[PDB]
């Protein structure tokens, strides 16, 4: 039970990475830039910081 | 009639523990045809002290009989296994289930039992309570009538351990009804899709302006028996009616009676506060005195 | 026969002590493993279990005539079975520490109940033979708590104190709003802008002085008219 | 107890450890094949099934 | 008897996670949308009625896990994709309470009755997420008539104010992408709809551009305004 709460904090981290992998099956750019900008329009700067990291990285 | 030689005393203090939570032991046989517990009739254990547990264990099995009725009643009225009971009928059970876990936390602390008296005398005060708390609903009142039965039962003080638990049941069962009060006097939205309280449509014809509604009647059409909530719903129930009629005319152009009296005058204060808005709304739109002089 | 006598004391039937329910008894002593002296004391031990089930019928009739003080008298009577049932579980560990102790200590604990249990049974029999209804149970128990027997005079004062609390409820709610919270009109104030109210002598306790009754009535009538 | 603490790390690293979980889709649910033990480990190893399936993705 | 009870509490613990138990096998109806549990034979009907009152919490847990794993087959831009992933957060929270129950299983302190009292607050929570998830699956509502369906489910719930508070959080997480698309349509004038996420017609006497394909759950005056 103590290892649950030390894995409950990745359960916020990896599950919003699972919403990231469900959006893009393809690897073509351009539509990837419209993908992560549809995730920075959501609020809540918990994963919004994380989707801003890739928004600086898919734009790069 | 003789059956066999005695059991042990430590087997007795565990068998009374099972019948309290609603589980049969080796000596207890639940009979669904009578909805009661049954001990064996004869010389089987009956009392290491001769033939005494044969009567004492029946007094606590009957005390164990009323507990499995309350858990039976709570599971059958939930709106995930039924769709014909009221919301006020559901809210009475929601306060009952908080009383059930207090029974479960107390029955789990009875070890280590010494003898059969030390446990029944601890539950002698609780024995009067469970006998009350089951057969108030078993008649069959429903909804606002069940809400009317419980306020009378919370009014029955000279009991001081049965009064706060029914006061708490009045606090919980009035939560859906008081939710339908403030949405009706501040916006005028009717909220329940299935309730004990009768539903009127208030359909207005477009051609005639008669009273913005053109028919309402009443849901309690002639008897008008709004019951058992604060003010006692004998005058202010007729005026939460009329201020509920006029809020949507603005739109589209120590004692159970003393705490009842503490909700009462705020419910007198806000209806007069909504009534003093529709007097001002008549002033700004009718211009009635100029029409009065014209007639 | 340790468990047979604690459980003949709880009031449930047997086939040695055959019992139908709540009123009738057959002794049925063709028993080989008790002595002719030892069945005489089981009749002494059953007489303290007979009035205990003459007691639960007084519960289930009122809990689960009529009046708001009948079940106010019920949470007085649960307190007199509460050290009784507390004594029933202390005999249970007596039968587990050594299961060879004979019945005379159980006789000894029930000679302690021998002057509590008839002395309340004569009270309820005098209650039901006058056909009492309302405040006059509280006056009947007040001249019953006029008696002595120092364990029992506190017990009929505890049954007095709980239904005096329901009296204490009434004149508290009557003086806050002016609301007469009665259903079977079980109060001496009765409805007789002003809206006159009246007295009632049969619902008035006689140990409360008679000139005090209109001091709550007329002031309570005047808070009702506002 | 501790053998289940070791069993969870191996599906955190990848695919199954002590026992065979036979599931690569919708969660990597853990089967012990034991019924005399409590029900309590089945929900816990269901949650570590989820996080092992999340990292396999 | 107590060793066979500690036998049971581990088999109970296996079905809380959504895992096939040891002596309780699961028979799929159409693929475990509704689970028909096959518990082992009894030599005592006392413990049979104890496990019988526990299995409705896994019946309701099987419906929500069937639906939120059907959201992976709902892989588009829709409000059902954000509703059930927020339901996965509630299923993540449901697994925290079981891991604390397993953290209580570090020694013997539990029976069939003890954890049954602990499953009582989560039983009404699981049964209301069950009735929502099966009602979204039958008609296959899409978008704002979805929000009209959840609002009748909120209206049908009215009462138990602590637990209409939960499905109030359920319906506004479903309305959370439905509101971010609206501010572009009401404060910028250009819409961004992935797959019919808002009601829109494409833009002289051109046309009316009247549209009601989503039906926002409130009254009809807002959808024209």
């Amino acid at each position: 039970r103590r290892l649950l709460v030390w894995t409950f904090d990745p359960k916020i981290r990896l599950k919003t990475l699972a919403a990231l992998v469900d959006h893009c099956q393809g690897r073509k750019g351009g539509e990837l830039a419209s993908a992560v900008h549809a995730y920075t329009k959501t609020g809540d700067p918990y994963m919004r910081s994380l989707v801003q990291h890739i928004l600086g990285l898919v734009a790069y | 009639q003789p059956q066999l030689v005695l059991l042990e005393e430590t087997d007795l203090v565990k068998a009374v523990l099972n019948v309290l939570i609603g589980v049969v032991s080796s000596t207890f046989s639940y009979n669904q045809a009578l909805q009661s517990f049954a001990v064996k009739q004869g010389v089987y254990i009956s009392g290491t002290s001769p033939d005494n547990v044969s009567s004492l264990l029946t007094q606590v099995a009957e005390y164990g009989t009323y507990y499995t009725r309350l858990s039976h009643f709570s599971l059958l009225t939930v709106l995930d296994s039924s769709h014909s009971n009221g919301l006020v009928f559901q809210a009475f059970t929601s306060g009952l289930r908080k009383y059930l876990q207090y029974y479960r936390a107390c029955v789990l602390s009875t070890p280590a039992s010494l003898t059969l008296l030390t446990i029944s005398f601890l539950f002698r005060k609780l024995g009067r309570q469970l006998r009350y708390l089951a057969e108030l609903c078993c008649a069959f009142p429903t909804g606002v009538k069940l809400l009317s039965y419980l306020y009378k039962e919370a009014l029955e003080n000279s009991s001081n351990e049965n009064y706060p638990v029914l006061l708490s049941l009045l606090k919980t069962s009035c939560e859906p009804y008081t939710r339908f009060i403030y949405d009706w006097v501040y916006s005028g939205v009717f909220r329940d899709v299935c309730g004990e309280f009768m539903i009127q449509v208030n359909e207005d014809y477009l051609g005639f302006r008669d009273k913005r509604y053109w028919t309402h009647g009443y849901v309690l059409i002639s008897k008008e028996v709004e019951d058992c909530v604060p003010v006692f719903l004998k005058h202010v129930a007729n005026e939460i009616y009329i201020c509920g009629k006029t809020i949507n005319l603005l739109k589209l152009c120590s004692l159970p009676v003393l705490m009842k009296y503490s909700v009462t005058a705020p419910m007198v204060s806000h209806v007069y506060l909504v009534n003093k808005a529709i007097v001002d709304y008549y002033f700004v739109e009718l211009k009635m005195e100029r029409h009065f002089e014209a007639m | 026969m340790i468990h047979e006598l604690l459980l003949a004391l709880s009031g449930y039937p047997g086939s040695i002590f055959t019992w139908n329910k709540r009123t009738g008894l057959q002794v049925s002593q063709d028993i080989p493993f008790l002595h002719p002296g030892e069945t005489s004391v089981l009749n002494r031990l059953c007489k303290l279990g007979t009035d205990y089930i003459r007691f639960t019928e007084f519960i289930e009739q009122y809990t689960g005539l009529h009046g708001i003080y009948l079940r106010a008298f019920c949470r007085g009577l649960d307190s007199i079975l509460q050290p009784y049932r507390q004594a029933l579980l202390d005999l249970e560990q007596e039968f587990l520490a050594d299961p060879h102790l004979s019945i005379s200590h159980i006789n000894y604990s029930l000679d302690q109940f021998h002057l509590l249990f008839p002395s309340i049974m004569v009270v309820v029999e005098q209650i039901k033979s006058q056909k009492i209804h309302g405040c006059q149970i509280l006056e009947t128990v007040y001249k019953h708590s006029c008696g002595g027997l120092p364990p029992v005079r506190s017990a009929l004062e505890k049954t007095l104190a709980v239904c005096h609390g329901v009296m204490y409820k009434q004149l508290s709610a009557w003086m806050l709003h002016g609301l007469l919270l009665d259903q079977y009109e079980e109060f001496f104030v009765r409805q007789g802008s002003l809206k006159q109210f009246s007295l009632r002598a049969e619902m008035l306790p006689s140990y409360i002085p008679v000139r005090v009754a209109e001091k709550i009535l007329f002031v309570g009538e005047s808070v009702q008219m506002f | 107890e501790t053998s289940l603490v070791r069993d969870l790390l191996y599906v955190f690293q990848g695919i199954d450890g002590k026992f065979v979980k036979m599931c690569n889709s919708e969660n990597c649910y853990k089967v012990d094949g034991k019924v005399a033990v409590s029900k309590s480990l089945k929900d816990i190893t269901s949650k570590l099934s989820e996080l092992g399936w999340l990292h396999n993705k | 008897l107590p060793s066979q009870e500690t036998c049971l509490v581990e088999d109970l613990l296996y079905i809380l996670i959504g895992v096939d138990g040891r002596y309780i096998s699961v028979q799929p109806l159409v693929g475990r949308q509704s689970r028909s549990f096959s518990v082992e034979q009894n030599l005592d009907s006392s413990v049979k009625e104890l496990v019988n009152r526990i299995l409705p919490v896994a019946t309701n847990y099987s419906t929500v896990t069937r639906f939120v794993e059907e959201n992976s087959s709902f892989e588009y831009g829709q409000v059902n994709h954000a509703l059930g992933a927020a339901m996965r957060t509630l299923g993540k929270e449901y697994m925290i309470l079981i891991s604390q129950l397993e953290h209580l299983q570090r020694q013997g302190l539990l029976s069939l009755q003890k954890l049954w009292f602990y499953i009582q607050p989560t039983l009404r929570t699981m049964e209301v997420l069950a009735s929502i998830a099966t009602s979204l699956n039958k008609g296959e509502c899409f978008g704002g008539a979805t929000l009209s369906l959840l609002h009748d489910r909120t209206f049908g719930y009215t009462g138990d104010s602590q637990a209409q508070e939960l499905c109030l959080y359920l319906t506004k997480a479903a309305s959370a992408p439905y509101f971010d698309i609206l501010e572009r349509w009401i404060y910028r004038g250009i819409i961004n709809d992935p797959y019919s996420e808002f009601m829109v017609e494409e833009h002289w006497d051109q046309r009316y551009t009247i549209v009601q394909q989503q039906i926002p759950s409130f009254l009809q005056k807002v959808a024209d305004k």
